[PDB]
């Protein structure tokens, strides 16, 4: 119990380097939906609600890719979309012409059928990036309430708690992220099993219910599936993503390192001051998943449970102490007595409502930014967290190689934007905990 | 405006 081991915990040290860049599968805060009230049929109906399509042009090139290939891929997309327009029976998904641009982007010249003695390349520093403000903005927006509902009230005693939480989260942007991920991962999987040898065009779609109750169908952009041959569950299918955004890539080019960004149209918006014209961009990039990653993505709903459970137990940490059940007290008014943020004014608190959403966002970003860096940090930072809590209450944790623990943690801090955030977060926690 | 930080919860909620 003899406590005397101090403000020994120091801040974690984060990498120097170029700023970290976006690496989620789809866009997050920068996403743009075209919406209305068979995916391809709905895709076209959604695109028809836009009347600013123009000649696509590159505005932010991919420093490592063949950019005209990106431009051509989009043009090909439009072209093939025209072919489908009208007709009579519009297909699901649709197979695309195996053109030069698509072969290239979908890594088809890396196809084993091609090469020589060079077929003997056997080699055996993953490059540090600094934290950037963008990932925190990302998370902020993730905790926000939306003007739409993304989930039914269930899964289409303490069951009362389920309801309270669901009431507080169904309109959360994090929840949209969940559903966006379920739909397009499911979609990508089917296409991957039902084609294998086809370059499929997959609309990125989600559904929601407005405030006024109308059912809405959203189009985020397109994904083109590459060759998907192999039953290896960890084997990867290459795809290229094509996502609509109002976000100018040039404000934070660093965020978009993996992207070619086209300008694909201009949009006329209603505004506090009238009609304003804003460029519409297409964010393009190559990528890949596996049956396993698609499976995990199809199950992001788990974030709701995990998120909930924490909020649940968090009530026991008060209900057993106050003798009476406290779900109603909390959810019906006050106890905005949990810290959840910093501001210019400093420390800041929020109610179980905000908390519900914040924990949802956290669970969701864990899933969106899943990485070995993250597995490590979590496991290891939990320990430092335990220790920091003890010392905070004047408790001796014991003879423990703390510096050893720091090594473990800081070696997970290389370049992942999400992990770097959590590190920065801990530092802030660390400053308040041992003021 | 508030930058959200879920780790701050642990100023109050005990780890685990």
């Amino acid at each position: 119990i003899e406590p005397f081991l101090k403000t020994t915990p120091r801040p974690l040290r984060l990498p120097d380097g170029p700023p970290c860049s976006q690496r989620s599968k789809f866009l997050l805060m920068d996403a743009l939906k075209l919406s209305i009230e068979i995916p391809l049929y709905d895709a076209i109906k959604c695109m028809k609600t836009f009347f600013g399509w123009k000649e696509p042009n590159i505005v932010k090139p991919h420093e490592k890719g063949i950019n005209p290939n990106y431009l051509l891929a989009w043009k090909q997309v439009l072209a093939e979309l025209q072919d489908i327009e009208n007709e009579e029976k519009i297909p699901k998904t649709k197979n695309m012409r195996k053109t030069s641009q698509l072969k290239w982007a979908l890594g088809e010249n890396m196809a084993p059928e091609k090469v020589d003695f060079e077929d003997c390349k056997d080699v055996s520093e993953p490059k540090p990036r600094s934290l950037a403000s963008w990932i925190q903005s990302e998370f902020n927006k993730a905790c926000e309430l939306t003007d739409s509902s993304w989930i039914e009230l269930d899964e289409i005693i303490a069951s009362m708690r389920r309801n309270y939480f669901t009431a507080e989260v169904s309109h959360c942007r994090a929840t949209e992220y969940i559903m966006k991920g379920v739909y397009i991962n499911t979609a990508l999987l089917n296409a991957s099993c039902a084609a294998m040898d086809d370059f499929q065009l997959i609309p990125m779609i989600s559904k929601c219910r407005t405030k006024e109750g109308r059912r809405k169908t959203n189009l985020y952009g397109f994904i083109i599936k590459g060759r998907s041959h192999l039953r290896n569950d960890t084997d990867v299918v290459n795809f290229v993503s094509m996502e609509f955004s109002l976000t100018d890539p040039r404000l934070e080019p660093h965020k978009w390192e993996k992207y070619c960004v086209l300008e694909i149209g201009d949009m006329l918006l209603r505004t506090a001051i009238g009609q304003v014209s804003r460029p519409m961009f297409l964010y393009v990039r190559t990528n890949g998943t596996s049956k396993i990653k698609m499976k995990w993505g199809m199950e992001m709903r788990r974030c709701l449970l995990q998120s909930l459970q924490q909020i649940e137990s968090m009530i026991e940490a008060e209900s057993s102490v106050k003798e009476k059940d406290m779900t109603k007290e909390f959810f019906e008014n006050k106890s905005e007595t949990w810290p959840i943020g910093e501001s210019p004014k400093g420390m800041e608190e929020g109610s179980i409502g905000k908390v519900c959403r914040t924990l949802l966002a956290k669970s969701v970003f864990n899933s969106l930014y899943a990485s070995p860096q993250l597995e490590g940090f979590s496991a290891e930072s939990r320990k430092l967290l335990l220790i920091v809590q003890a010392l905070r209450d004047n408790l001796e944790p014991g003879t423990f190689d703390l510096g050893g623990l720091y090594e473990a943690i800081e070696e997970c801090l290389i370049n992942d934007p999400w992990v770097l955030l959590n590190a920065s977060w801990f530092n802030s926690f660390l400053t308040h905990a041992l003021k | 405006s508030m930058d959200v930080n879920p780790t701050l919860l642990f100023l109050k909620v005990p780890a685990q």
